[PDB]
């Protein structure tokens, strides 16, 4: 595991090209996330 | 010391989580290669993860970040897709769940798009798909995602492709 940029606690990947894409984020410390919900699913074959 | 509490599909908490899952599906530039081809999910179950130790550990660190960022933890709810969700819910996130070749470096990655985290459920690039059928687009096998509370604090902003 790497380090945050100095002075920062995480990175935000803001997609600049694909307008429909939402953001992605990166933390460098496990203790900065808590897994609250476990979701069990299937993807659905489209019509 | 983890326990899983089933939410009823009639509970509003189930419903708001389902909604964030379904409404954040998008199309992917790989045409479905990594995560398969779908516009929505069949949600089979939603469980609340309860672990005292892992929670206190999260809130302790959240206060530190907050105090370093004008009392603002900048907390989000984001999706994480991984082969190791069973280890994550019992022992928490650590460096064993880091994405060493990630675009923004070796850390633990989260998505606003549920469909993005889905691409990692069977491994990086979707791995070899479901264990049963070796199908990255399996419509039969059960998948699991986590919807997580993530402390971002002061986030470095990286514009990207
Ligand atoms: O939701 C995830 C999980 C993930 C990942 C999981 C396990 C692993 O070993 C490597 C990456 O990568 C991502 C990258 C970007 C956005 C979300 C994710
Ligand atoms: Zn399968």
């Amino acid at each position: 595991m790497a380090h945050s940029p100095p002075g920062h606690h995480s990175v935000t990947g803001r997609p600049s090209v694909n307008g429909l894409a939402l953001a992605e984020y990166v933390i460098y410390r496990g203790e900065q996330a808590y897994p609250e919900y476990l979701i069990t699913y299937q993807i659905m074959r489209p019509e | 010391g983890t326990i899983l509490i089933d939410l009823s599909p009639d509970d509003k908490e189930f419903q708001s989580v389902e909604e964030e899952m379904q409404s954040t599906v998008r199309e992917h530039r790989d045409g479905g290669h990594a995560g398969g081809i779908f516009n929505r999910y069949n949600i089979l179950k939603i469980q609340k993860v309860c672990n005292k130790k892992l929670w206190e550990r999260y809130t302790h660190r959240r206060k530190e970040v907050s105090e370093e960022n004008h009392n603002h933890a900048n907390e989000r709810m984001l999706f994480h897709g991984s082969p190791f969700v069973n280890a994550i819910i019992h022992k928490g996130f650590d460096e064993r769940h880091a994405y060493i070749g990630g675009m923004f470096g070796a850390g633990i990655y989260f998505a606003e798009n549920s469909s993005k985290s889905n691409q990692y459920v069977y491994g990086i690039g979707g791995g070899t798909g479901c264990p049963v059928h070796k199908d990255r687009s399996c419509y039969i096998c059960h998948r699991q995602l986590l919807f997580c509370r993530v402390t971002l604090g002061k986030s470095f902003l990286q514009f990207s492709a």
